[PDB]
DNA sequence: CATGCACTTACATGCACAGGATGTATATATGTGACACGTGCCTGGAGACTAGGGAGTAATCCCCTTGGCGGTTAAAACGCGGGGGACAGCGCGTACGTGCGTTTAAGCGG
DNA sequence: CGCTTAAACGCACGTACGCGCTGTCCCCCGCGTTTTAACCGCCAAGGGGATTACTCCCTAGTCTCCAGGCACGTGTCACATATATACATCCTGTGCATGTAAGTGCATG
């Protein structure tokens, strides 16, 4: 037969390896695009600074890892290993917004 | 009116036959897919199963009440 | 130049990167789409602040001293760009 | 037959006078006198403006509330209603204490 | 003279009444201690400021506008006592 | 004569609805003190002038940002079995809501 | 320090609640395959950030003055509390429909 891994077993080895590693895990460009595009509802023809669009990302990334954390904190106090959709929508309300 | 709910409950043990035995689940959608309104009579269909237990006509496999699954006697 | 659907552009497997990074063992499937909406609510929270800096700067050019303002500003403090 | 309302009811009913309430559900001199122990226990002899321990006392629910009303979303979550201290340490927890 | 309980002064009714103003309906018994605690806390990583401005006031007697104080450092302001 | 079967009848169980209790809601009484307003005042806001300096503005330039092509895959996406996990149901044994008498200690007040 | 009374406290007792078991469907996950666009690498444009220079508009500061709001005092009605009454609601007793069990007469072997 071919090799294959049982689920959770890779899950867990990219949970290591990205708990390990430091670099951004989202692609650059289509980032950038999107910065762009949400700033320019705001006001037009605004020019960027590729140092302030990483500095977004890294806000950006890590924001949105801690509030994995607290997604992973209520799933296993719900007794339950897949995060749901009401984990992040009560971490986002006990948080306060 | 019709035949009771006991008749119902051993034709859904009996359509099967799995080396483990029904389950409540189980027979509920049996009996959905035969006819009947289980979603009101599961007290009934609770109290039908354990009394059926206790003739000895099931036996069941590994929960317990109302709970897990259900396999007939042995004859 | 115009641009429409670059939420999307945060690709799935980009938020499963983030969750492994953030511990999640299982992903939903309806996650993906809310965290999109969640970190966009949050994106145009903070640049909304960095383009007020930016006119208040009497600037079209955003800088990351600008960036790191706002983050301080939404007590989401980050160190490593000049502040 | 004397009467006996249901679980819940009663609960319910001072959850719905407490909630239109705004008088103070602590007793104030012993809540004074845990205040003045605990203060000694960093610098002896400390006396107290009596609108201080009020303030202190306000301020000691306000925080206590709100931490209810955070753990009984997280029991809610978690498909149950009668709270658990694991939900506080939750709470706790997931607001950074 | 010195004090060694009175943390059993918040006793479990009060804490009852304070979770129906929570809006909880039904508390278990390892509530109210573990509760007790936590409360604690808060109140030394207040009064602990408290006093600090108490002494640095070069005063003897902790005043409420100090209270004030402590109470907004930790993103807790309070209304109704600044001045 | 006995026996299966059907029929009929009695009993157990789940559901509906009336009925009281009661705690909350609804109506004045009052007397009070908090609240709102008159009054002295002084100090803090304002008027005239000044000096000087911070900011607004012109230039420019150059550096930094924007715009564009082409490999180059890594990554994104698509699909698919298939296990693992959310989740419904149930039993059940419990711990906690509810009720009630007690002591005490909270609270007033001086 | 004394009075008072409600709150706490503790015990009784039912019930509903966590919660573990079982099972069941189905949901993402691992494993590929395709595909596509991210990125790097390079190159050209220009523009506006920043910098210097010059200027002058404004404002902090000073002297003078006076009135705005604050402390103080004092009447006064809003409403907290009290009392009497109404109704919502909630449990609960009871009556009903339905399911089930049992006896039994009747057709039949």
């Amino acid at each position: 037969k071919p090799h294959r891994y049982r689920p959770g077993t890779v899950a867990l080895r990219e949970i290591r390896r990205y708990q390990k590693s430091t670099e951004l895990l989202i692609r650059k460009l289509p980032f950038q695009r999107l910065v762009r595009e949400i700033a320019q509802d705001f006001k037009t023809d605004l020019r960027f600074q590729s140092s302030a669009v990483m500095a977004l990302q890294e806000a950006s990334e890590a924001y949105l890892v801690g509030l994995f954390e607290d997604t992973n904190l209520a799933a296993i106090h719900a007794k339950r290993v897949t995060i749901m959709p009401k984990d992040i929508q009560l971490a986002r309300r006990i948080r306060g917004e | 009116s019709g035949p009771p709910v006991s008749e119902l409950i051993t034709k859904a043990v009996a359509a099967s036959k799995e080396r483990s035995g029904v389950s409540l689940a189980a027979l509920k959608k049996a009996l959905a897919a035969a006819g009947y309104d289980v979603e009101k009579n599961n007290s009934r269909i609770k109290l039908g199963l354990k009394s059926l237990v206790s003739k000895g006509t099931l036996v069941q496999t590994k929960g317990t009440g109302a709970s897990g699954s259900f396999k007939l006697n042995k004859k | 130049k115009v641009l429409r659907d670059n939420i999307q552009g945060i690709t799935k497997p980009a938020i499963r990167r983030l969750a492994r990074r953030g511990g999640v063992k299982r992903i939903s499937g309806l996650i993906y789409e809310e965290t999109r909406g969640v970190l966009k609510v949050f994106l145009e929270n903070v640049i909304r602040d960095a383009v007020t800096y930016t006119e208040h700067a009497k600037r079209k050019t955003v800088t990351a001293m600008d960036v790191v303002y706002a983050l301080k500003r939404q007590g989401r403090t980050l160190y490593g760009f000049g502040g």
